[PDB]
RNA sequence: AGGAUAGUGGCCUACCAUGGUUUCAACGGGUAACGGGGAAUAAGGGUUCGAUUCCGGAGAGGGAGCCUGAGAAACGGCUACCACAUCCAAGGAAGGCAGCAGGCGCGCAAAUUACCCAAUCCCGACACGGGGAGGUAGUGACAAUAAAUAACGAUACAGGGCCCUUUUGGGUCUUGUAAUUGGAAUGAGUACAAUGUAAAUACCUUAACGAGGAACAAUUGGAGGGCAAGUCUGGUGCCAGCAGCCGCGGUAAUUCCAGCUCCAAAAGCGUAUAUUAAAGUUGUUGCAGUUAAAAAGCUCGUAGUUGAACCUUGGGCUUGGCUGG
């Protein structure tokens, strides 16, 4: 038959269910961020789970070795990339301590709302999931759109959305058309 | 298994071909021919693959059946007839000649050549022997038989085929300092010198090959085609990038640079 | 020298005194004897599907007191029969003789569970409709 | 939007090199009417059972039905 | 064991609990909007009794 | 030595020797055993699985024997036997779904008797024919990805936050309550249509329609401990039942049956079984053996395992490539 498609999972849940400390600390920042459920933080600590581990195998080898210096640095441009890790920590021990508000602070959703866009967070969610903002020319509905840099700067409404120059949505018009 | 087989499956086709995973479930199963089946590419992949000319393979098959296509000087109609290396592929129409030389990244590179230098072609001597009444000839890598050859020529030599007529212009000797590229494993396509022939009886030969930037590899003596006289003299066009292969960190630089 | 060998070409001796020490292990007995398919009433399997022969009960294990109902199944793979408890208040009610019951473990895999005595199954089906839509009014019996 | 587009010489060139289904759409060619697969398939088994001309295969298996 | 035992009584309690129906209550909101509801109750209005924190107080 | 084979060969025959394997486990038995690439889990070391997208092997109900052909001991070829089994005018004849779809049976356990060669490729005398190979759709909560179920105001009313200030009384800006009040936004769905396709469906775009209880209404398990969240209310009263384990139930039951409230995960959640980590409870890394389980009654002893030290060191001369600075 045909090749098989390669699927993988994007997230881990933790071991022990039921912890106060761990809870907390979820709610807290789920709240902060306005996401929909706990999945989404730890899909953020799956991939900086492997990201720990990617990092701690290259810190065993020597420095100046050949994998370690091309891998590490790619690595280190990637996260510097889209804005998790500041430009003058590109050191791969400040990788180490990366932290999941960092990947949260890069997420469409977050800059929806701390460029003024939006009055708040969840403000933020339904206006990316309601086909309002664009990046570039292009219409992003994802939250968990991560920006890149270079993107940061051409976040802003979608031109044929009401709020950016589009026409009147549908509830106006049954409204002003009577 | 009660004889032999027709189909190849995607996923078995040789990795060169560069062919992706989901466009099916079978892959072009190249034709008994000049070449063999792991060491060819069928004129399907190049035509649509490669050179994009055809969208599809019913396509391919109507480029060819118009007499379009020319290998080594006659017309094919065979859509998977297994072309391999240093055979000269003719387009009259949009009037290109095209080599099949491995590139340095060990896949068959989309080589175009002059015109003068597709009047000939180079092919390794496999073997020398005498045939019926006593008559020497010489078997190239392409299946090809040459009778009467120049004496001096041995196996392992470097043959240069008139390609109209077949017979042979000149050859090379094996020998330390020619000229080289390797053919098969994991060096393939790099191009270097002779540095040392290192033999075993019963066994395989190693030869070290030195790149032009002094690097040093070594691979079987069947992996390996004498393309020149001396360094730096090919006697067919090299494709871009001269055989000589670069680290990863030099390509991330290189590209960084180019960009 | 810890009463093991540790020369470099002792290897055999280690594989085999291993292999020989593992079937102290009573779980590592029972994947390689395969007593779940040799003595397992469901013969390995984590369901089976059998008659129900009658409505009896089973009274508990000290301290407690109640009667625990069960009812008397006869397997269709093998013909064997089981005691197999009936969960919920009034479920029994839903079980009529020469019904056709899906069991299920207990979960213990194998052992009796709490002060119910020799009762390794509960019933999870009755007449191809689940015991839990029935008690909730889901559905309603088949019949 | 993004798609694939092709320019012939000439239109003469074009009915040559293209596929039927795209004739169709431009209407530089009618739809080919054949019976469905099942149908075409069982008429080529029907057809394996009989040697010789078809006349000659029915003709013989009249003459059997007396009727 | 000895096993055996009047079968009468099957369904006792649930039989004799009297029905209460449900209160048509306001839907509780779904998804983005209740993790927004409980990060609230948690952190931004606390009711803690001086140190003491209950999520369900019964009334007393 | 011969015969046979495409060919080596006890492959077979004639004659002749008595050899061949084995405690470094032969031979035999079992396998809920096709092998591998690989899968699950994993600090390391490991444990468990691999019928199944690729490669190799084997088979076409069970055997055996063959024809044609380069290639088959072929089975959508034949011959014969065994077991099943079809039509019959009773003389005879015809079978092989572990191919696609489908049916019976089996079961805990698995979908349509659909469309097409347009793509991927294969076959033929071949640019043209054929291909249940293959592709498309149907069923499909096997698994996997992303991701709705509401957002924002305005007032009311409260508190904090500040400021006019001594407090007083206010102005006023950040939260919480509002059966307490609005206007905006959108896709689920549907739909002209275009795109998509061999033709369609669906997706993607997109006119018009499409959200206040926005009934376009989120569920599955729990609330004594482990383990997060009730000593609330009613019912029962060692009964019914719960309870993985410890335990709960004999009239205010924190555990049953319910209502309310709350907790966990959420388009998913629970249960059963197997397996992995936890398990340093298989221990090579890395267990224990006086008394918790465990030194053969004691010596000898073959295989196995393991076995004291010792033989060009030091010095000197030049010598390249790199790494502080
Ligand atoms: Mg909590
Ligand atoms: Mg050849
Ligand atoms: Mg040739
Ligand atoms: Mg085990
Ligand atoms: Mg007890
Ligand atoms: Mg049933
Ligand atoms: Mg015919
Ligand atoms: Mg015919
Ligand atoms: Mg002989
Ligand atoms: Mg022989
Ligand atoms: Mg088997
Ligand atoms: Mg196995
Ligand atoms: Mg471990
Ligand atoms: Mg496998
Ligand atoms: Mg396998
Ligand atoms: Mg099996
Ligand atoms: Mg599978
Ligand atoms: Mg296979
Ligand atoms: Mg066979
Ligand atoms: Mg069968
Ligand atoms: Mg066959
Ligand atoms: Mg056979
Ligand atoms: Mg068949
Ligand atoms: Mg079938
Ligand atoms: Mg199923
Ligand atoms: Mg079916
Ligand atoms: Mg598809
Ligand atoms: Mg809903
Ligand atoms: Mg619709
Ligand atoms: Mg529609
Ligand atoms: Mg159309
Ligand atoms: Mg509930
Ligand atoms: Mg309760
Ligand atoms: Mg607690
Ligand atoms: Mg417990
Ligand atoms: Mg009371
Ligand atoms: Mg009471
Ligand atoms: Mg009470
Ligand atoms: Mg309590
Ligand atoms: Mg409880
Ligand atoms: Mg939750
Ligand atoms: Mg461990
Ligand atoms: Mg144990
Ligand atoms: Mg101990
Ligand atoms: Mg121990
Ligand atoms: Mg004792
Ligand atoms: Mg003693
Ligand atoms: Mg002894
Ligand atoms: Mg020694």
């Amino acid at each position: 038959p045909r090749a098989p498609r390669t699927y993988s999972k994007t997230y881990s849940v933790p071991k022990r269910p039921y912890e106060s400390a761990r809870l907390d600390a979820e709610l807290k920042l789920a709240g902060e961020y306005g996401l929909k459920n706990k999945r989404e933080i730890y899909r953020i600590g799956f991939q900086l789970s492997k990201i720990r581990r990617a990092a701690r195998d290259l810190l065993t080898r020597d420095e100046k070795d050949p994998k370690r210096l091309f891998e590490g640095n790619a690595l280190i441009r990637r996260l510097v990339r889209i804005g998790v890790l500041s430009e003058d920590k590109m050191k791969l021990d400040y990788v180490l301590a990366l932290k999941p508000e960092d990947f949260l602070e890069r997420r469409l959703q977050t800059q929806v709302f701390k460029l003024g866009l939006a009055r708040s967070i969840h403000h933020a969610r339904v206006l990316i999931t309601q086909r309002h903002i664009a990046v570039g020319k292009q219409i992003v509905n994802i939250p968990s759109f991560t920006v890149r840099l270079d993107s940061q700067k051409h976040i802003d409404f979608a031109h044929n959305s009401p709020y950016g120059g589009g026409r009147a949505g549908r509830v106006k018009r049954k409204n002003q058309g009577k | 298994a009660r004889g032999p087989k027709k189909h190849l499956k995607r996923l078995a086709a040789p990795s060169h071909w560069m062919l992706d995973k989901l466009s099916g479930t079978y892959a072009p199963r190249p034709s008994a021919g000049p070449h063999k089946l792991r060491e060819s590419l069928p004129l399907v992949v190049f035509l649509r693959n490669r050179l994009k000319y055809a969208l599809n393979g019913r396509e391919v098959k109507a480029i060819m059946m118009q007499q379009h296509v020319q290998v080594d000087g006659k017309v094919r109609t065979d859509t998977t007839y297994p072309a391999g290396f240093m055979d000269v592929i003719t387009l009259e129409a949009t009037n290109e000649h095209f080599r099949l030389v491995y590139d340095v990244k060990g896949k068959f590179a989309v080589h175009r050549i002059s015109a003068e230098e597709a009047a000939y072609k180079l092919g390794k001597v496999k073997k020398v022997q005498l045939g019926k009444k006593g008559v020497p000839y010489v078997v190239t890598h392409d299946g090809r038989t040459i009778r009467y050859p120049d004496p001096l020529i041995r196996a392992n030599d470097t043959v240069k085929i008139d390609l109209a007529t077949g017979k042979i212009d000149d050859f090379i000797k094996f020998d330390t300092g020619r000229l080289v590229m390797v053919t098969g494993g994991r060096n393939l396509g790099r191009v270097g010198v002779i540095v040392h022939r290192e033999k075993h009886e019963g066994g395989f030969d190693l030869v070290h090959i030195k790149d032009a930037l002094e690097n040093t590899f070594v691979t079987r003596l069947s992996n390996v085609f004498v393309i020149g006289t001396e360094a730096g003299k090919p006697w067919v066009s090299l494709p871009k990038g001269k055989g000589i292969k670069l680290s990863i960190s030099e390509e991330r630089d290189r590209r960084r640079a180019q960009q | 020298g810890k009463g093991k060998p540790r020369g470099l070409n002792s290897a055999r001796k280690l594989r085999v005194h291993r292999r020989n020490n593992r079937w102290a292990d009573q779980a590592y007995k029972a994947r390689l004897l395969g007593t779940a398919f040799k003595s397992s009433p469901f013969g390995g399997s984590s369901h089976a599907k059998g008659i129900v022969l009658e409505k009896i009960g089973i009274e508990s294990k000290q301290p407690n007191s109640a009667i625990r109902k069960c009812v008397r199944v006869q397997l269709i793979k093998n013909g064997k029969k089981v005691t197999a408890f009936v969960p919920n208040d009034g479920c029994l009610n839903f079980v009529d003789e020469n019904d056709e019951v899906l069991l299920a473990g207990f979960g213990r895999r194998g052992k009796a569970k709490g002060d119910i005595p020799g009762v390794r199954f509960k019933v999870v089906k009755v007449s191809g409709v689940s015991l839990l839509a029935l008690w909730k009014e889901k559905k309603e019996k088949p019949r | 939007s993004t798609g694939f587009g092709l320019i012939y010489q000439s239109v003469a060139d074009a009915k040559r090199f293209e596929p039927a289904y795209r004739l169709v759409r431009y209407g530089l060619a009618e739809k080919v009417e054949k019976a469905s697969r099942q149908q075409r398939k069982q008429k080529k088994n029907r057809d394996k059972k009989i040697f010789g001309t078809q006349r000659r295969a029915q003709k013989r298996a009249a003459r059997r039905n007396a009727d | 064991g000895k096993v055996h035992g009047s079968l009468a009584r099957a369904g006792k309690v649930k039989s004799q609990t009297p029905k209460v129906e449900k209160q048509e209550k306001p839907k509780k909101p779904q998804g983005r909007a209740y993790m927004r509801l409980l990060y609230t109750r948690r952190f931004v209005n606390v009711t803690l009794t001086n140190g003491k924190r209950k999520m369900n107080p019964s009334p007393a």
